[PDB]
RNA sequence: CACGGACCAAGGAGUCUAACGUCUAUGCGAGUGUUUGGGUGUAAAACCCAUACGCGUAAUGAAAGUGAACGUAGGUUGGGGCCUCGCAAGAGGUGCACAAUCGACCGAUCCUGAUGUCUUCGGAUGGAUUUGAGUAAGAGCAUAGCUGUUGGGACCCGAAAG
């Protein structure tokens, strides 16, 4: 839609848009970031500090594969066994069977602790784990299984 | 001329009818201009201007938020009231037996209400049921957590995020956000 | 005059207003001394537990 | 110019990138034209998957 | 398959959160207990 | 079969039809109710007299 | 529940068995994303020029 | 008594794209995106779809790493609406969004160092005028549009040069 475009309200008005004591131009003040710290200082001083510096070591060949382990909160858990079974161990809320949920084959490398879950006894496989999400996991008569 | 005062024929900066061209929205809108003009009760009035809000400031109201409206002190037999979308929550685990009244709800939050025992309705089944609005609970859900929120008023010590593609130890950490190299802002 | 009038920059002020600063009750508790505000901390505390029983 | 409250982009067209674009106007005609060559490759090897 | 559909548990009286606790810093004084011995 | 019914799921994969926003679409007719109608204040002249 | 169509003959006339209408026929009925998804889904054969 | 214009016809200048900011519409909704590809076709259309992947659901730290409920997800003060009482004024109850303020929780930083101890590992607990683009009953993903941005010949025409 150019028909839309207010170019097409601007026909007829010299300097269409663009004001005429300052006229519209090529470049006034230089090409892309030009001038970081010269005259578009404060600019960059006052909405993306952090600019213009280097911390932290370097990595040399980071690989992303390493550095997989995508979170899981308590209050998701159950959402792993499927509802028309996850709904079966809370009404029977059995501990001769707790229902095995495994977290990796979900695709969860870390299972946190942010949540309440009900009181019901289940056991769950995961690679990694903190100290709040087994003790709210053995507090509910739960066990947690490292895997891998 | 006169020595004016304040600015002349300036819009009051509230819309008077939805942006959209929803048909289906149009005649809830021919419903509450009835309604509120035609019934003293002030219900009216507020579905009435919750109608015309976009989508930004029309935020979804999970089913959580719901549940816990109906724990309030003597609240339990009331019918909420969402002028937006009802979606579903996988926290709660025990939700009460009510009739929620809204314009969209997601294929899981009608699932899960009307397992609950309660019933799902729409805005104009609810006029049936309470032309005055007789013991409704208008909900509300959160604006100020969007994305684009956590941008507006960035400057210096402000406590705001900055508009950024990419993070990263690299991506805007080094100079103005710790003493080591230069200021901190 | 090339070099740094006033003129017209009361006129810009006074089109959006000079705003007063919206006083708050509860206002914060950033300036004031820490010796203090760690007691009322403890002092807020414990009248909201005698409430609690009440 | 650094203008306002805005992202800093990198878009790397310095170079002279017109010369280079491949655009796939070709997605309609190859996929005919690799369900061509697959039944043809299918009835030259007769039974065999 | 994994490990199959609601089977018992074994509650045993360590934890978990311990045990990569531990194990963590076995790998990374493997070699100072050969310097000491 | 295709689009699914109350009844048939779809054969489309993840696809419930469309609901709707408004359960009926004669306005008037619901207007023109019972519960609607007992709670209103009565009418009064489509178009009013000019005074002065 | 469903309203029942009639089914014609190849000459016309109207044979006994009636059909329920289905659930795709109480679809809303929305003119507004019609046009819309229209109007982008008739772009989709187009082909470029160039000078 | 500044510059352009002798006259007429036709041509003639904010376009397109990659990546994004705000706002709006629509679809779905803690999910979302079919179209690299496979199936199919009345054939560059349409229609159907498995795995992955993208962004989102979790932050913080240079990093090793740890990783979010003392509390009917808290206390106070405002707060639409609803409810109760009264003919009504008004009074009380509950108070979503949001705005102030005081806390709690996660991470870093600084401090305290309990059971046990491989004899120095372990880091419980309790802290602090510190700190974070955080938690505190999710709000996003995708498509479309105006306006704005940056690279691109970039509104069209123009150097002396290299």
């Amino acid at each position: 839609p150019s028909r839309f475009t207010k170019t097409r309200k601007h026909r007829g008005h010299v300097s269409a848009g663009k004001g005429r004591i300052g006229k519209h131009r090529k470049h006034p003040g230089g090409r892309g970031m030009a001038g970081g710290q010269h005259h578009h200082r404060i600019n960059m001083d006052k909405y993306h500090p952090g600019y213009f510096g280097k911390v932290g070591m370097r990595y040399f060949h980071k690989q992303q594969a390493h550095f997989w382990k995508p979170v899981l909160n308590l209050d998701k858990l159950w959402t792993l066994i499927p509802e028309d079974k996850r709904d079966q161990y809370l009404k029977s809320a059995s501990k001769e069977t707790a229902p095995v949920i495994d977290t990796l084959a979900a695709g969860y490398g870390k299972i946190l602790g942010k949540g309440r879950i009900p009181n019901v006894p289940v056991i769950v496989k995961a690679r990694f784990v903190s100290k709040l999400a087994e003790e709210k996991i053995r507090a509910a008569g739960g066990v947690v299984e490292l895997i891998a | 001329g006169i020595d004016h005062t304040s600015k002349q024929h300036k819009r009051s900066g509230h819309r008077t009818a939805p942006k959209s061209d929803n048909v289906y929205l149009k005649l809830l809108v021919k419903l509450y201009t009835f309604l509120a003009r035609r019934t003293d009760a002030p219900f009216n009035k507020v579905v009435l201007k919750a109608l015309f809000l976009s989508k930004i400031n029309r935020p979804p109201v999970s089913v959580s938020r719901i549940a816990r409206a109906l724990k309030q002190e003597g609240a339990a037999n009331k019918t909420v009231v969402v002028v937006g979308t009802v979606t579903d929550d996988a926290r709660i685990f025990e939700f009460p037996k009510t009739t929620v009244a809204a314009l969209r709800f997601t294929a899981g939050a009608r699932a899960k209400i009307v397992k609950a025992g309660g019933e799902c309705i729409t805005l104009d089944q609810l006029a049936v049921r309470a032309p005055k609005g007789q013991n409704t609970l208008i909900l509300r859900g959160p604006r100020n957590s969007r994305e684009a929120v956590r941008h507006f008023g960035m400057g210096p010590h402000k406590g705001k995020a900055p508009r950024i593609l990419s993070t990263g130890r690299k991506f805007e950490r080094a100079r103005g956000r710790r003493r080591s190299k230069g200021f901190k802002v | 005059s090339k070099n740094h009038t006033a003129h017209n920059q009361t006129r810009k002020a006074h089109r959006n207003g000079i705003k007063k600063p919206k006083t708050y009750k509860y206002p914060s508790l950033k300036g004031v001394d820490p010796k203090f505000r760690r007691n009322h901390k403890h002092a807020l505390h414990g009248t909201a537990k005698a409430l609690a029983a009440a | 110019a650094i203008s306002k409250n805005l992202p800093i982009l990198k878009n790397h067209f310095r170079k002279h990138w017109q010369e280079r674009v491949k655009v796939h106007f070709d997605q309609a005609g190859k996929k005919v034209s690799r369900r061509n060559a697959r039944a043809t490759r299918a009835a030259k090897i007769a039974p065999r998957p | 398959a994994t490990d199959v559909e609601a089977r018992a548990v074994q509650d045993n009286g360590e934890s978990a959160f311990r045990t990569l606790r531990l194990a963590r810093s076995e790998k990374k004084f493997r070699g100072i207990r050969e310097k000491r011995a | 079969q295709v689009w699914g019914s109350e009844t048939v799921a779809s054969s489309k994969v993840g696809y419930t039809l469309p609901s709707h926003i408004i359960s009926t679409s004669d306005v008037t007719r619901i207007i023109n109710s019972s519960e609607i109608q007992s709670a209103i204040r009565p009418a009064g002249q489509a178009t009013q007299k000019r005074t002065h | 529940s469903r309203p029942q169509v009639t089914v014609h003959s190849l000459t016309g006339e109207a044979t006994a068995n009636a059909l329920p209408l289905p659930a795709v026929f109480s679809a809303p009925i929305r003119p507004d994303i019609v046009h819309t998804v229209f109007t982008s889904v008739n772009k989709n054969k187009r082909q470029a020029y160039a000078v």
